[PDB]
């Protein structure tokens, strides 16, 4: 992550993130909107950052210092660009929106009102069906890439060694290779759970509780999808194993 | 240190993320109780073992049944919970989440922990269901659930009052490390 978009999203809520005399500006149920859509930015924010670790530190560091056989990385990190694109994308417009609501003269006092169009978008038409595929494609590569990684720092004394290297900061104890796939699996299903709590506190306009309740119908309509289209690839399995399946 | 992983499982309305919170920041938040519970790595010293605990919740995985299993790879210690509000969250523990995390992870200590005991004696609780013909889990009805699934032990807490909560995760440990 940036310096600048760690500051913005360092405190643990929205009410500690603007200065007390705008808070005290907010009624109750605004304050309670605004806390969840920070804690929805502020975990986005996290999710790009995870991908960063996965892309930058892990598999661009094992191609330029180790020898691994062609198609190793790919299998350890199966989609991280195509996942980094679309969340990168959607944290830019999340923080464009962060922005533009700004007061004039301030860094961190503003309040979003118009959320659910971010959504509806984000969740519909050609950014859906990417993210669809997209976590079809990982989902069902996730059990593949943990056995890969496994064998690798059991056998490999180089792969051992950079990983040791890499993963020994503190700032990296939550993130190392297999804890860095499995929060991306995780992700999608946090997102309906953080959009139907800002729902609850999006009554005052009548269009934002329209506009979150359809985002939320088309964020659980792309987990049905991807749910449904998941099936476990295993290396060396055979044709007779996938047919009776 | 040796590294061993948690996964909580139970209904929606059981309290699992709320606990992961509470024993994580070792404060029940005065400001703001997040949504979500990303992960967490904690430092504990059990009976004079040092062990890093890689902490997962289930959240929002509850009605994806090729999404959730991708969470049991490797676990060492399942926390499987039900809510002491809410005979209903006990009554899926034997024939839906016992037998799933039987299957993924076999050989694996369950430890069925009943959250919320704090509303056990709860008047707004007990009057509410009273309605639908039910009161509070009793300790009794706990153990006995516990028994019949097999689990490496049972055990309460509140993550509101911060009760019970450390206990558990100390216990999870010395069963992961078994
Ligand atoms: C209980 C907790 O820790 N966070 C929280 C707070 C409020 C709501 C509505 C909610 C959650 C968690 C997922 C379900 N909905
Ligand atoms: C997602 C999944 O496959 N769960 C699973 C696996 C195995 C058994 C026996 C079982 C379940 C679900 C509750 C009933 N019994």
């Amino acid at each position: 992550s940036m310096e600048m978009d760690e500051k913005d999203f360092a405190a643990d809520s929205w009410s500690l993130a603007v200065d007390s005399s705008f808070l005290q500006q907010h009624k109750k149920e605004v304050m309670k909107q605004q806390d969840v859509i920070y804690e929805l930015i502020q975990t986005e924010l996290h999710h790009v950052r995870t991908l960063k670790i996965m892309t930058r530190l892990f598999r661009t560091g094992m191609l330029e210092e180790l020898h691994l056989e062609p198609g190793v990385v790919q299998g350890l990190f199966p989609c991280v660009d195509e996942l980094s694109d679309i969340h990168t994308r959607f944290l830019s417009q999340l923080l464009e929106r962060r922005r533009q609501a700004l007061c004039p003269g301030s860094t961190r006092n503003f309040v979003i009102h118009r959320l659910g169009d971010l959504l509806i978008s984000q969740f519909s038409g050609p950014s859906a069906e990417q993210m669809c595929k997209t976590y079809s494609e990982f989902c069902s590569r996730h059990s593949k890439a943990l056995k890969l990684y496994k064998e690798l720092y059991a056998r490999d004394k180089r792969f051992q060694q950079f990983i040791r290297k890499v993963t020994r900061p503190a700032v990296l104890k939550r993130h190392g290779v297999q804890e860095c796939i499995l929060l991306v699996t995780q992700r999608i299903t946090k997102y309906p759970l953080l959009i139907s709590r800002i729902l609850q506190h999006s009554h005052g306009i009548e269009e934002e509780r329209q506009d979150l309740t359809t985002a939320l119908g088309l964020v659980k309509e792309l987990l049905s999808n991807v749910d449904e289209g998941i099936y476990q690839l295993e290396k060396g399995a055979r044709l007779q194993e996938i047919y009776n399946r | 240190a040796i590294r061993k992983k948690l996964v909580i499982v139970g209904d929606g309305a059981c309290g699992k993320t709320c606990l992961l919170i509470v024993f994580s920041k070792d404060q029940f938040p005065e400001v703001y109780v997040p949504t979500v519970f990303e992960n967490y790595v904690a430092d504990i010293e059990v009976d004079g073992k040092q062990v890093e605990l890689a902490l997962w919740d289930t959240a929002g995985q509850e009605d994806y049944d090729r999404l959730r299993p991708l969470s049991y790879p490797d676990t060492d210690v399942i926390l499987m919970c039900f809510s002491i509000d809410s005979p209903d969250s006990l009554e899926n523990i034997p024939e839906k989440w016992t037998p799933e995390v039987k299957h993924f992870c076999p050989n694996v200590p369950i430890i069925l922990v009943g959250n919320k005991k704090d509303l056990r004696n709860d008047e707004h609780t007990r009057r509410e269901l009273a309605k639908m013909k039910q009161e509070p889990v009793k300790p009794e009805e706990g153990r006995d659930m516990a028994n019949r699934i097999g689990a490496f032990g049972y055990m309460e807490c509140s993550a509101k009052t911060k009760d019970g909560v450390r206990e558990v995760f100390e216990m999870a440990t010395r069963a992961a490390l078994q």
